[PDB]
């Protein structure tokens, strides 16, 4: 796979950022708790896996060429099925800090009346004319589904 | 002894209920060919065909009709008990839970309660035979509609086996429903093509349950049981993912010159069993066109239609003896009617319960039956000696960060 | 030959659970003779020691048995559908349906809802082994509760695994109860008898749809009801009629002359698998007069003393090995705990289970052998022209079936 | 309601909140209670959580 | 009452009463319904039932 | 939820939170769980528009 | 009778209803339904008296 990986064949996320690449602490400060957590709680067989991984993918030439380095998620994942969350909970826990940012933003709104939302413009990409016909002369789809009640009438 | 690999070895038993040979591609119950009675004859006219050995006559195929219709009424228990299971759990389970439900509920037929006599009388093994084959089907259709949620109605008493099932399936819940001609017939006509097929753990394991003397409820709830997994050759999953996964047609060349570059995966094409053409693929072509004119098709099925016609004129399909099975077509057929793709193997036992009952009855019948005691050759440690408990002194922990997370990383009391 | 029937000319699988030498009594589990673990064991022990190959040591046996008294959570689902059956439901058909109840009440173990991923580790394996291995202490404790009428009962973590049955089997809603140690050790003693035999009807069945691949709950559900057969586990109420019909013990010696004259019904004396000897009825002889001790006699205990004491002093049975079965003793103590006679078979299916349980690992972790293909030679009419069902001739009206009804068809005449 | 949502997820029910503790842990004790009011929360846990929901604020 | 005790004989529910018919007819179908409160049972069956009502008065 | 609502409140509050509600009642359209490639078939857009033009008048 | 129901003024209303089907939800205590007056009895009086201050408070 980490052939594979570089075979173009089956992409790789899980490390680096769109938007930070220098570096990103929240990485580096999660490794450390996760190293905590696993003192804490123990080791699971998608752990050792994780960490194997996170061991040899630096080795390979790709990492090291392409550049991409360990992103938050692989470690707020892991550190996630170690906490006793379910596989599906994870959104609603990334929604409770953004909360706090919503509500900064929100107050900031609301303090400023010089701030603004105007109407946008717009450029039609359409016919500039066009008339109605009644539609008796009307000359001459899947909306919707078939051979379940179609077929329990038929 | 003789060590008997994965059973394949020898006969362990001889019968008189059916012969196929699949690299000759012929199928005769009993001497009669697969087409000859598939092109003609309906379901209840084989099934009789295997409980008795030889063809009915009017009258006799007429109240064994009929009464299979009268039987096909359900006792309410087992009705409440389908109630009481979960919703979104697999329905195919249920069947087998209503199945041991009806093993309890027919106390009557237990020989646990009447020693090893009860099953030795003509008239019970037939009595049985009729309120199997009629209750099955309606407890399949009231499994479907519980993954709708719609109360079961009762089974109407006046329509064919095949149209009782149509009707149970879609009535909408009323009587103003009027059964689809050419739908039923097509159904009554595939039914044929999947009654008992080889010898399988099902067949065998009813063998012996029948041997055992218990009663036949559990037995066939095992045998459902057996076929309860995919895995036993049903394999409509894999050319539907293959379908789901193709595309349109201008993106099939890539898969399959993968496949002839041993890179893709091929399925549902050329047979373990047959080695040649297939009578039934071509009785089932007919079908699924029928299928086709009648309800019509989406976009998948002209995939699928246009795959076949450039796989088989494709030498890479000629040589290498592949060709579409009727799987294929079948899964086409069903999900042109519309079915839940995870309800498919229902459709699939349903018809499997003919040759169940026929060798059942014939096990019982003949005294060639033996306790069915296996043998082995022990490999094990041959002796070793106890050792005391404080001379005592862990592959993995049960309840891994579920409630021991819950126990210890948040506190301990 | 190529017809071997009873599959007593070939060997399906070998194994190395234990070996039976029907002709000596010589069983041993794993080098472990029967009653030296009967006697310095319990059932915990011989279960792991099965399970695993090897018996466990002191710490990881402690917390495997924790686990085992942790998982004993029925789902309440299952108890409802104990009460959909009627009260006078056979304990068997009960368990066995509430064994599928319970295979669909998990859905992450049915294969066909993750594909086939759940049965390659060893993780899942154990953690549904442990699983099923509690639940069913409980589901037959419901049973028995049910049976006279009884509310459900919730199980502790209070005790070990046999006396743990034996407290919520006699509990009658007191959390303080802690029942007769003697009886906990003696049911637990039991337990070790009946842990395992060879390959059978029930084995092969299991192995079958072990090799089936399919979710192992539904598996065991199908196994434990091949042992619902009389054959399998209702040849107790023979000598059970025995002793009754007998009636008063003065038709002791009277009896075992009838039998002298091909008369009276022998049953239960002399193993079908062991012709010599065994000590399995020497020590749940002693167990059963311990039990005489706790609880008391009966008139069908002396009879049966009696009975047994005259029959080893007759020739007739001297001289064919009529040695009486573990089946008399095993019953006598049964009914002396207080248990119905419909409701022997139910515990005879606790402890076999975790024997199936090992072999379907055992065939699970070797590939060599695989799915089965029964081969069939068919003997009758090769080929023949079938005939128009309708101008089928109509010269045969035999066998007759033609009723069926509620009383004479009488239920819908109107 | 976070909270809420992860507790009745399991179709146990739901729980009383409390007030003598900080965000984070005071949270955690909301998750495990099990019906005892007496718990508390781990502290090192407690500290990783909240700094798992500082490291996504903004 | 007596409906009552055939039906909990076998494991069927109530049936409520219908109110339009003969004391035989009433009990007769009380008895085979199914719930179905449109089924109209025999003549000649309830005649009987009501002649054997008639000879066991006391 | 709207019935369970006490009799003081905004109407379109209602509106949405039952619509929301129709987020909720339809797990199986939504794509956030299944990739950003299931919305590529047209039946699903006309899905989609019919239930929400049928659903919101009443 | 509360519980649920609008609060479009003061509970004023509210606990007046309160107390009147408390006037029923014990009918024991009522002089009308026996004979044709009861509270001339004076073990009744007393613990009418009794419970009436003391009733108010739940």
């Amino acid at each position: 796979f980490i052939e594979g990986v570089k075979n173009r064949k089956r992409k790789m996320s899980g490390f680096g950022h769109r938007v930070y690449k220098n570096y990103d602490p929240r990485a580096k400060v999660i490794r450390k708790l996760a190293e905590e957590v696993f003192s804490i709680v123990g080791r699971d067989p998608l752990i050792e896996v994780a960490i194997a991984l996170e061991k040899a993918a630096l080795s390979d030439e790709y990492f090291i060429k392409r550049k991409l380095y360990p992103n938050v998620d692989f470690y707020s994942g892991l550190i996630y099925r170690a906490m006793g969350f379910p596989t599906e909970f994870f959104p609603v826990l990334f929604a409770i800090p953004r909360m706090a940012g919503y509500l900064a933003h929100w107050r900031e709104s609301l303090d400023d009346p010089d701030t603004k939302i105007m109407r946008p413009q717009q450029v039609y990409t359409g016919v500039w004319l066009r008339h109605y016909t009644p539609l008796q002369e009307r000359t001459v789809a899947v909306s919707n589904a078939t051979r379940r009640r179609l077929a329990g009438s038929r | 002894k003789l060590y008997d690999p994965g059973y394949l070895n020898t006969a362990p038993v001889r019968s008189s209920i059916c012969y196929i040979d699949g690299d000759e591609g012929i199928l005769r119950y009993r001497g009669y060919p697969i087409e000859e009675l598939a092109e003609s004859s309906s379901y209840p006219e084989v099934a009789y065909l295997l409980m008795y050995g030889n063809l009915p006559s009017k009258s006799q195929l007429a109240d064994w009709e009929f009464a299979i219709s009268q039987h096909s009424a359900v006792p309410q228990g087992v009705l409440d008990i389908i109630q009481g299971m979960p919703h979104d759990a697999h329905p195919m389970g249920v069947l087998v839970c209503a199945m041991s439900a009806l093993s309890v509920f027919h106390p009557d037929a237990n020989p646990a309660l009447r020693g090893q006599d009860l099953y030795k009388s003509k008239q019970l093994r037939d009595k049985q035979i009729v309120r199997i084959l009629g209750k099955v089907p309606t407890i399949a259709a009231a499994a479907y509609l519980r993954l709708a949620g719609r109360p079961p109605v009762l089974p109407s008493n006046n329509f064919s086996y095949s149209e009782n099932f149509l009707y149970m399936l879609d009535s909408l819940g009323n009587r103003s429903y009027k059964p689809n001609t050419r739908l039923a017939r097509v159904l009554d006509i595939l039914f044929i093509l999947h009654a008992e097929h080889e010898m399988n753990c099902s067949t065998a394991a009813a063998r012996h349950l029948a041997s055992s003397g218990v009663d036949v409820f559990t037995a066939l709830a095992g045998a459902v049981g057996a076929l309860y997994g995919p895995l036993h050759g049903g394999a409509n999953e894999a050319v539907l993912k293959m379908l789901n996964e193709i595309g349109t047609v201008e993106n099939i060349p890539d898969f399959i010159e993968g496949v002839k570059n041993r890179k893709r995966k091929m399925s549902g094409f050329g047979h373990r069993v047959y080695k040649n053409y297939d009578p039934r693929a071509k009785v089932i072509r007919k079908l699924a066109e029928e299928v086709f004119s009648i309800v019509g098709r989406d976009p998948l099925i002209e995939v699928a239609i246009a795959l076949e016609k450039a796989a088989l004129s494709d030498e890479y399909f000629i040589k290498r003896k592949l060709y579409p099975n009727v799987d294929f077509y079948s899964g086409l057929i069903y999900r042109a009617m519309g079915f839940p793709t995870e309800f498919f193997p229902v459709l699939f036992a349903i018809p499997r319960m003919a040759g169940y009952l026929a060798h059942w009855r014939e096990s019982l019948d003949d005294p060639d039956t033996k306790i069915m005691r296996p043998q082995q050759v022990y490999t094990g440690v041959w002796l070793r000696h106890y050792t005391p408990l404080q001379e005592r002194t862990k592959l993995g922990q049960v309840a891994v960060s579920n409630a021991t997370r819950r126990r210890l990383a948040g506190s301990r009391i």
